[PDB]
């Protein structure tokens, strides 16, 4: 005998409170417990479960199913009641690397490294709560009782204990080789390197031996499994990367899952093809949540669908990461709240892509949705590569100067250079910070009755210029805006402005570009067109003439 | 030595919080500074049986080049039980932000000596997570008093009381009070008298059994609060009158006399925003009414230990910023204002990370707490970036403004 390490249990409890599973086990025929009888004492041979005594008083039900296309039968232990009963674990699979993180490598090995999975020992103490039973001929002798010595397939614990009992095995080779890559995957260890390959098979050799202090043999035919490799719904080559093939359906009506899975597809491909768009496709499935329900594309949707076709006609694939080179990411205005983004480091060469869309809310504009987009990325680069990149930008040095300095909230974009690349975002309007000098004032108000929701909106100028408009159907903080509105539509290129209205100044003061309200979309049509604009606030209802005066003709 | 026990509160479990993403260079530190800390013995590896998290970065403290390690306990702290049985309790010095000079030391690292309870290490997983995921995160635990932890202070605290007993009864005068990892020392000596008696404390607790080098200096006789002052001018425009009256009106909510009826008066009819109005003497009277309520104290202004203190802060632009620190609407217990600079005359999210340190560490010295911060930014900026400007050692809670305050007017 060669002396083997064994590997060290992982203590494990049940939830607080609660005790084991107690299913019954249902009856099976005569044929699938010939089968379980069969697989049970190969696996008891094997060390994996052993025959228990009447005292445990635990049960998880078994099945026994036909694989298909064959005489075949397969034991299948149900632990459905026993996860809920388990501890929660530590999850290493959550965060999958991305592949645009990874590095180039010459070659890539595959181990199978699958008899060490069903042979990890399970927790002594634990092992009772796995109890099962294969039911009797007949049932006319006590069934056959057996616990799981190793960890079982499907219960909770198997993947976080496997994962990081195969993790300590090989920290100690992974360290000790820095020219070397090692990531586990179910079954199968992969080994990248760029060395020789003389040497790399040389390394691959000494983990098999590395390997072996721990009794787990890999088999000696060298993998069938080879670049490229089709994983997690990538492709990975040994010199760049892609997504597994994107097929867009011909149709000639769509039903919401449809348009979800469309919509999926679309967002996948993002990550390496320029340019997807699915903000129309996307407004389609606003509400809805009924399935089979046919939804008519509009011509916007079809268009968007038509770009995406032509995106998609032939493939396109990224490179890996060299972290002796700078990270570049710029980024192009889209169109209806949407951006998009490239990641490369040689001109041409992408290493990823993606996209950004708008927040939901009243009222946007496009320097704070790029400020969003800008955080987005960096938050993903730290992520994948672990520094900031730095930044091509279609907006003007002036222009982000001019926003930051006189925007009301803190702001930071980091390191980047503009590029004069249509469209440009730029500042479409900026409020004076003092009062015109020979600029005609206009003193606004508006006022609204909250039963019959008819309103009045107006103004009185110092040079008695006055305009008061009935309405229907609008509301005080309406009015407020329309009284605005008609300030701006009537006076000449600079004006001055005084209102009571917090509510228009929180709008106008978050400096709007674009709104679902077609009235704040006037009023900034109209502040475009304007030269200056000095917007003043005052207290409602305190004596301030001009603005007393108006609010009078506007109540009633 | 010898743990003391400790629970969190009846009904929860421990921090399951995710680790943020950290750049490579704060990742190659952290894995330096805990193989070390592994070695000695601080910290032990753990396996998945343990589902806990807290988060973990690294910062470089002011005025030095080695990276310490931050691990964000916040979520813990809250979870983590009061701890009422060795001590009732310590009230707060009034005395300390009285003193002519006050230094922050780190002493963080005194903690390291007192073993954890076994039963609690557990809670104080943490991850060092690897760049794109690529190898499995490194995970840890505290088997020591870690720094940051609510508990720590508190079960370090008969240890320390031993310590500077002799500095005590030797400087009778000097107040010395201790928030999580930091001790403040407090004196009106000389600049150069107080320097030594801090190096003085200092070999104290290198005397015993070991960034404590270090020294933050504040001076918190010399801060300075923010009164409500109006415009004095020989000629008003219909603006000046207007923003007058507006500033008055929000005045009234602080302070009950406040009139504007005459002012307000003085604008009768609908005038250019720049003509210019001369003050009635009626309207003068009132102003004059109005300044002199102003210049004192607001009433019915109190500090309950049992509620929050919140922290209001407002851009003003040019590097200037503004604050006040209540706990009532309209009973400011603190105001002020930085028109500061340090770096960051080109990065806003830096002015603003350094402000809320100042702003905290005013509440420490003056109530013993940290406020809950109402920041103008918006939180994806702010969760991307105050990470990289942040040197203390504690951190704060914080809420995000998204809607434009009018009242940034009046505090400028
Ligand atoms: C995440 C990962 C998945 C697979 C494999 C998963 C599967 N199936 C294989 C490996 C070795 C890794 N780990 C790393 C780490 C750093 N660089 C790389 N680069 C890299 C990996 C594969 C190919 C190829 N062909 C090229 C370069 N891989
Ligand atoms: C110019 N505009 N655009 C939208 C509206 C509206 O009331 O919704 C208005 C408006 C209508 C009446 C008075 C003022 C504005
Ligand atoms: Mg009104």
């Amino acid at each position: 005998m060669v002396p083997i390490s064994p590997i060290e249990t992982v203590p494990v409890k049940l939830k607080p409170g609660m005790d084991g599973p107690k299913v019954k086990q249902w009856p099976l025929t005569e044929e699938k417990i010939k089968a379980l009888v069969e697989i049970c004492t190969e696996m008891e041979k094997e060390g994996k479960i052993s025959k228990i005594g009447p005292e445990n008083p635990y049960n998880t039900p078994v099945f026994a199913i036909k694989k298909k296309d064959s005489t075949k039968w397969r034991k299948l232990v149900d632990f459905r009641e026993l996860n809920k009963r388990t501890q929660d674990f530590w999850e290493v699979q959550l965060g999958i690397p991305h592949p645009a993180g990874l590095k180039k490598k010459k070659s890539v090995t595959v181990l199978d490294v699958g008899d060490a999975y069903f042979s990890v020992p399970l927790d002594e103490d634990f092992r009772k709560y796995t109890a099962f039973t294969i039911p009797s001929i007949n049932n006319e002798t006590p069934g056959i009782r057996y616990q799981y010595n190793v960890l079982p397939q499907g219960w909770k614990g198997s993947p976080a204990i496997f994962q990081s009992s195969m993790t300590k095995i090989l920290e100690p080779f992974a360290a000790q080789n820095p020219d070397i890559v090692i990531y586990q995957y179910m079954d199968d260890l992969y080994v990248g390197s760029d060395l020789e390959i003389g040497q790399h098979r040389t390394k691959i050799e000494e983990l098999r031996q590395h390997l072996l202090r721990w009794g787990l043999t890999t088999p000696d035919k060298k993998h069938q499994k080879e670049p490229p490799f089709l994983w997690m719904g990538y492709e990975l080559h040994p010199d760049k990367w892609t997504v597994q093939p994107i097929v867009l359906p011909e149709k000639d009506s769509w039903t919401v899952n449809d348009i979800q899975k469309l919509v999926g597809k679309l967002n996948w491909a993002s990550q390496i093809y320029p340019g997807i768009k699915v903000r129309q496709l996307s407004k389609l499935l606003r509400g809805t949540k009924a399935l089979t329900e046919v939804i008519p594309l509009t011509e916007e949707a079809e268009l968007e669908l038509a770009e995406n076709r032509e995106i998609l006609k032939e493939p396109v694939h990224g490179v890996y990461y060299d972290p002796s080179k700078d990270l570049i990411a710029e980024i192009q205005k889209q169109g209806q709240g949407q951006w998009t983004y490239q990641i490369y480091q040689e001109p041409f060469k992408n290493l990823k892509t993606g996209k950004y869309a708008r927040m939901r809310g009243a009222h946007t504009n496009d320097v704070k949705q790029l400020t969003e987009a800008v955080q987005k990325i960096t938050t993903e680069s730290i992520v994948i590569w672990g520094k900031t990149p730095k930044f091509k930008l279609p907006i003007q040095k002036e222009t982000w100067e001019t926003w930051w300095t006189e925007y009301w909230q803190a702001t930071w974009i980091p390191e980047w250079e503009f590029v004069n690349t249509p469209p440009l975002v730029k500042l479409w309007y900026q409020l004076e910070k003092e009062p015109i000098v020979g600029a005609e004032t206009f003193y606004v108000d508006g006022a609204a009755n909250r039963e019959t929701k008819l309103g009045k909106a107006g103004y009185v100028t110092n040079k008695g210029r006055q305009k008061v408009v009935p309405l229907t159907n609008t509301t005080n903080q309406k009015t407020e805006l329309q009284a605005i509105y008609l300030a701006l539509q009537d006076s000449g290129l600079e004006v001055n402005i005084v209102t009571d209205s917090q509510y228009a100044l929180g709008i106008i003061q978050a400096q709007p570009d674009k709104s679902e309200s077609e009235l704040v979309n006037q009023i900034i049509e109209q502040l475009i067109k304007k030269e200056k604009v000095y917007l003043a606030w005052v207290p409602a209802h305190k004596g301030i003439g001009g603005n007393e005066q108006v609010d009078k003709l506007v109540s009633a | 030595i010898e743990t003391v026990p400790v629970k969190l509160k009846p009904g929860m479990d421990g921090p399951k919080v995710k680790q943020w993403p950290l750049t490579e260079e704060k990742i190659k530190a952290l894995v330096e500074i805990c193989t070390e800390m592994e070695k000695e013995g601080k910290i032990s590896k753990i396996g998945p049986e343990n589902p806990y998290n807290t988060p973990v970065f690294a910062i470089k403290k002011k005025d030095s080049t080695k990276w310490r390690k931050l691990v964000d306990f916040r979520e813990l702290n809250k979870r983590t039980q009061d701890f009422w049985e060795v001590q009732l309790g310590i009230p707060h010095p009034a005395g300390l932000k009285k003193k002519k000079s006050v230094t922050v030391l780190d002493v963080g690292d005194a903690y390291f000596s007192v073993p954890l309870d076994e039963d609690f290490r557990k809670y104080t997983a943490f991850t060092i997570p690897s760049i794109n995921n690529e190898t499995p995160g490194i995970r840890y635990q505290y088997n020591v008093l870690p720094q940051g932890w609510k508990g720590s202070p508190a079960i370090f605290q008969s240890s320390m009381t031993k310590i500077l007993e002799p500095f005590k009864k030797q400087n009778p005068d000097i107040v010395i009070y201790q928030y999580m990892d930091d001790l403040y020392v407090g004196s009106d000596l000389e600049i150069g008298q107080h320097r030594t008696k801090i190096e003085e404390l200092r070999q104290h607790l290198l005397r015993w059994g070991l960034f404590l080098w270090m020294g933050y200096e504040l001076h918190p006789d010399k801060w300075t609060v923010q009164p409500i002052v109006l415009p004095e001018k020989d000629s008003w425009t219909v603006n000046d009158i207007q923003k007058l009256v507006g500033k008055l009106n929000w005045a009234s909510q602080i302070y009950p006399g406040i009139k504007v009826r005459q002012l307000s008066k003085l604008l009768r009819g609908t005038k250019a925003l720049t003509e210019v109005i001369p003050l009635t003497e009626e309207a003068e009277l009132e102003l004059a009414e109005n300044r002199e309520i102003l210049k004192e104290p607001v009433h019915g202004v109190y500090y309950d230990p049992s509620k929050d203190l919140i922290a209001e802060i407002q851009k003003q632009g040019q590097g200037q910023w503004t604050y006040q620190i209540y706990q009532e609407p309209f009973k400011n217990l603190k105001t002020g204002k930085y028109a500061r600079m340090r770096g960051a005359h080109t990065n806003d999210v830096k002015q603003l990370t350094e402000a809320v340190q100042k702003i905290t560490t005013e509440s420490i010295v003056i109530w013993g707490k940290t406020p809950k911060f109402k920041l103008p930014i918006q939180k994806e900026t702010w969760e991307t970036w105050w990470t990289e400007y942040w040197q203390a050692t504690w951190i704060p809670e914080w809420e995000f403004v998204n809607t434009p305050p009018l009242v940034k007017l009046w505090y400028q």
